């Protein structure tokens, strides 16, 4: 035993070694494990609400303003816009004015500090969090597209129509190049989507924010990445299609937000202005008519 | 600072180099050919 | 990274190989490799110490030492039982930890759509199931070598039971000395003393066994092969190597020193030609014509090097400092550089601070302007910026900077607004170049395109030269 | 002693983790035994029934060495099943502005590496620590049991090597 403890003490004390070196492995987890929540909860009870609780869809933005974190300054200014029922209303402004974060205050990623939002008598800060984000729909600029199969980057949930599919698809206008895929509606959409096109991927993308049947449509710039007559044609097909509904979309060219109903500007933050664009383009002073006598 | 640079053998090219004159003798069996060859 | 800088991208995008799984392969299976490298002796001096075990065994007590060596010796089999079945274990374990990285890596870059769109309970019952067939195949992996560990550890004393019963029984009374029983009892631990490792041992040579095999699939995949710069004519180019041509017969002319542009719908050949120029695309059929020298490229998504902003300017160029003030301010970064932090000395990137999305094209059309290579490509660096930078990013940089020292410059734009400023344009159809010429060439002859063009930009009245 | 090590132990249970301190000390106390029979039974030159006693505590030592084979089997996938998922749905309910601040390659590098490292490389750590640890203090014990001056001459010897760990310690992280 005097020769077994030759033997084994090398391998008590590097085993000791490598389980403090290994152990730096379950530190590592357990300082990821004690992370902050987000609070999925909701104080209104869910039977209160009802199942078509954003059935109209009339917004009532009330002296909101954000801040993305605690530490940091007011993003969106002192705002109060009345959105109008079935009513088609965009956003325009420059970059970094709070263009994106007002598509963010609508799902409360972003952290309001004064003032709420109303949606149907309804206070979004008093909702379940799941349920705010289930039924309401936001497109985003960058195209986040998945692998796995088509369908699934369409509905990942399993419980659409292949028609609904293909009419999402036909209001994409996609649907002649998805068609001529071999696979064709479960096909393969490969990694980060480097199958297809960047605009193809922003297209699927809304294909996506299309096949969820909702009533507010929210939309940041949507129309960057795609050519200006599939822009002008899916303007078309998404405001004759979706016309009961409101959309609410960031331009990033602003002559698609000249058929649009009413027109904020934003700029550092406030709203400068809150009118209909024949109105505001008949001003000639206003920083919407530069915008589109700068444009073209 | 305090560790250094290597020594000329075990800096990686020339056993880049010894590699690849491994694959210059003659695949997963190449591959350990190579390895035994190389690092024998 | 030998194999990675002759890599066709043709093998990232058809699905075959991913960028996790490529620098995943570098990160477990040559560090898995390296563990085999450092077990292999083990396993050279595994038999010839077991064989001059049993002939001291011989030497010592007698014949019934073989008699108490037969266990070991039948601890081959049950090395080959528990061998075939930790391979198939090993081989199931690494297919569904490789699925379960490629959808966490998938899932974790789309928090931001994944949590708006409310799906992430959803996608994390996909990760839980491949979790659940991973754990399937670690529980196989654990049973297998909790009964190999049992039996490196129990062969051992069934050989001190075999041994010492058979010695004062009557098949022989020759040595019962406490010097054969002490001596052999040594002489069976220090036989057993391989054992407590061979395990550790065998699953490190499975895990040898299968990266070898992916080190091998890694390493056989297929790789890139008058004032006109660029001179394609005639020639067929395709994305699939066995696939319809995506690109067919084109037949392009760029001008040098001079900005063309590039004009069609989504999807319509209209990255493909700068990846074709470039010789990205495998070749069907026709010729390129270069002048290959250095060329300017920013892509349509921008790609960031994990550095500070400064040497992302730069990009392994020499640093005049003049040149530098003059990209920052015909990119304008200048407002945006006092908002980060440090000034360019913020480092960036996937290890850094999170950007804007306008701000990594920018900087990625501010490494493009920089780098004196005469031939530039572009794609799209007015998508994510407003009317505002893109009209200073017109008024200068574009037209301003790059005309004036005369470098050649392809443009890929979906906005139209700039096409008045042209030396050349290449209209594209579907994988098909539609017609090349300028703008008094294409009223004159496409008149209906001249005219589609015409409704787009709302400029009736004005004319379009 | 980190509290790393008691979230490990206290993941792994009381039910388990008192199978394996308890059958770990049977199965060195037995394997202390079957060589202090080897004395008395070697030493006594009632025959064969010093052989019957062998056999009944090598049994003892069999059974044993699978209880402690299957404990530590099953604590490594208990504590592999348990901090994923945990995990996973702590980071699922996680807020935007901490995937906002920290880099996504350092989240992913857990998810991969430490989950690895956790999965299959320390039970393998955990049976040769085991194994090592009370073997050589069941060793030290027995060599304190036939010389009792040996204690007298093991404290210079262990207090040079709490010196040269000590001394080794700081270089080594
Ligand atoms: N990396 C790729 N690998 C394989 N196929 C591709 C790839 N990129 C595009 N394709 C296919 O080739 C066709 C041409 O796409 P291309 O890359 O020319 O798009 P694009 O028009 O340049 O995009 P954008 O409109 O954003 O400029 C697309 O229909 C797409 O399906
Ligand atoms: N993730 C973030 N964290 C902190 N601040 C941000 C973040 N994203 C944007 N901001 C700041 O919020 C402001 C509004 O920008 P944003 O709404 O994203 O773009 P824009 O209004 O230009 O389309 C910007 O000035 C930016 O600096
Ligand atoms: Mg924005
Ligand atoms: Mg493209």
């Amino acid at each position: 035993y005097a020769l077994m403890v030759s033997n084994y003490l090398n391998w008590m004390v590097r085993n000791l070694a490598d389980m403090e070196l290994q152990l730096g492995a379950v530190k590592r987890i357990h300082g990821l494990l004690k992370t902050e929540a987000e609070s999925y909860e909701g104080l209104l009870a869910p039977s209160l609400i009802p199942k078509n609780w954003p059935d109209q869809g009339k917004i009532q933005i009330q002296n909101l303003s954000v801040r993305y974190d605690s530490s940091l300054k007011p993003v969106l200014k002192h705002v109060n816009a009345l959105i109008a029922p079935g009513q088609k209303i965009g956003i325009c402004g420059r970059t970094g004015s709070g263009k994106s974060s007002f598509s963010l205050a609508f799902f409360r990623m972003v952290d309001t500090f004064e003032g709420h939002i109303i949606i149907d008598g309804i206070d979004i800060a008093k909702l379940p969090l799941h349920t705010l984000r289930s039924r309401l729909s936001i497109i985003l600029q960058d195209p986040v597209l998945f692998s796995g199969t088509i369908r699934f980057n369409l509905d990942p949930e399993r419980k659409c129509s292949d028609s609904t599919l293909w009419e999402a698809l036909e209001i994409a206008q996609l649907k002649l190049v998805v068609k001529a895929l071999p696979g064709g509606l479960d096909a393969i959409i490969t990694e980060g989507g480097e199958n297809f096109s960047q605009g193809q991927r922003q297209l699927f993308c809304l294909a996506r924010a299309f096949v969820r049947k909702t009533s507010i449509f929210i939309m940041d710039e949507a129309t960057a990445s795609i050519d200006m007559a599939t822009e002008n044609i899916l303007q078309k097909v998404v405001m004759t299609a979706f016309a009961d509904r409101t959309v609410v979309t960031i331009a990033h060219r602003v002559h698609t937000i000249l058929s649009a109903d009413l027109v904020i500007v934003l700029k550092r933050g406030a709203i400068l202005e809150f009118d209909k664009p024949e109105k505001l383009l008949s001003r000639k002073d206003s920083v919407f008519a530069s915008f589109v006598r700068a444009d073209k | 600072r305090a560790i250094g640079k290597l020594p000329i053998a075990m800096r990686a090219l020339t056993n880049y180099q010894r590699l690849c004159e491994a694959f210059d003798a003659q695949g997963a069996r190449a591959i350990w050919q190579a390895l035994s060859h190389a690092f024998g | 990274y030998n194999k990675i800088m002759h890599l066709s991208t043709s093998n990232l995008s058809m699905g075959e190989m991913t960028a996790g799984q490529i620098c995943n392969l570098v990160a477990i299976d040559t560090n898995q490799l390296m563990w085999f490298f450092f077990l292999c002796p083990n396993l050279w001096a595994m038999p010839v110490q077991i064989i001059v075990g049993v002939i001291l065994l011989y030497y010592i007590l007698g014949v019934s030492a073989l008699i108490g060596a037969a266990v070991i010796i039948l601890l081959a089999p049950v090395q080959y039982f528990v061998a075939t079945k930790l391979s198939q274990a090993q081989r199931s374990t690494l297919e569904y930890s490789n699925e379960r990285l490629k959808q966490t890596n998938e899932m974790l870059r789309g928090i931001k759509l994944l949590k708006l769109y409310a799906w992430e309970n959803i996608f994390r019952t996909r990760v839980e199931t491949t979790r659940r067939k991973e754990m399937t195949s670690l529980r196989a992996f654990a049973i297998y070598t909790s009964i190999s560990i049992f039996m490196n550890t129990a062969i051992p004393i069934a050989a001190v039971l075999i041994t010492f019963v058979g010695h004062v029984s009557f098949f022989k009374e020759a040595d019962f000395s406490p010097s054969v029983a002490f001596a052999s009892l040594s002489l069976f631990h220090i036989l057993v003393t391989p054992l407590f490792l061979l395990s550790s041992v065998v699953r490190s040579t499975v895990k040898a066994l299968v990266s070898v095999q992916k080190l091998s699939e890694f390493l056989s995949s297929a790789e890139i092969r008058d004032n006109c710069c660029v001179q394609i004519m005639g020639g067929y180019f395709t994305w699939t190597p066995d696939g319809i041509p995506t690109l067919s017969n084109i037949t392009i002319r760029i001008p040098r020193g001079q900005l063309t542009m590039i004009v069609g719908q989504v999807g319509c050949g209209k990255s493909s030609l700068l990846l074709a120029a470039l010789g990205e695309m495998q070749k069907v059929s026709g010729a390129v014509f270069w002048s290959r020298g250095p060329v300017a490229y920013a892509s349509q998504k921008p790609w960031l090097l994990n550095a500070t902003v400064e040497e992302n300017i730069i990009f392994e160029s020499p640093f005049n400092k003049q040149r530098y003030k003059m990209v920052i301010e015909a990119c304008s970064l200048q407002p945006d550089i006092d908002i980060l932090p440090h000034g360019d000395q913020t480092q960036i990137g996937e290890r850094g601070i999170n950007l804007s999305g306008g701000q990594r094209q920018r900087i990625s059309v501010a490494r493009a302007l920089y780098q004196h290579a005469n031939v530039v490509f572009l794609d799209d660096p007015f998508s994510a910026l407003d009317i505002h930078l893109s009209d200073h990013l017109m008024q200068a940089g574009i037209l301003e900077l790059l005309r004036d020292d005369k470098r050649t410059v392809v443009l890929v734009t979906h906005k139209l607004q700039y096409l008045p400023h042209a030396d050349w344009i290449i209209a594209m159809k579907d994988g098909t170049i539609q017609r090349e010429g300028t703008l008094k060439d294409f009223q004159r002859s496409e008149c209906q395109l001249f005219e589609h063009w015409k409704t787009l930009m709302n400029r009736q009245d004005q004319e379009l030269e | 002693p980190w509290r790393a090590c008691a979230k490990y132990l206290s993941s792994a249970g009381i039910l388990l983790l008192s199978l394996l301190v308890f059958s770990q000390l049977l199965k060195h106390m037995v394997l202390v035994a079957i060589d202090y029979w080897l004395a008395k039974w070697t030493d006594s030159a009632d025959q064969t029934v010093y052989a019957m006693v062998f056999t009944v505590l090598c049994s003892l030592g069999i059974v044993l060495c699978l209880v402690t084979s299957v404990t530590v089997e099953w604590t490594g996938l208990k504590v592999a099943k348990r901090l994923h998922r945990s995990l996973l749905n702590r980071i699922i309910l996680a807020p935007m502005r901490f995937f906002e601040t920290t880099p996504l390659g350092s989240i992913l590098n857990r998810f991969s590496s430490d989950c690895n490292t956790i999965d299959q490389h320390i039970p393998s750590t955990l049976e040769c620590l085991s194994r090592s640890t009370l073997l050589c203090v069941s060793a030290l014990a027995v060599i304190s049991y036939v010389t009792p001056v040996f204690l007298v001459a093991l404290l210079p010897l262990a207090i040079v090597c709490y010196f040269i760990q000590k001394y080794f310690r700081v270089a080594s992280r």
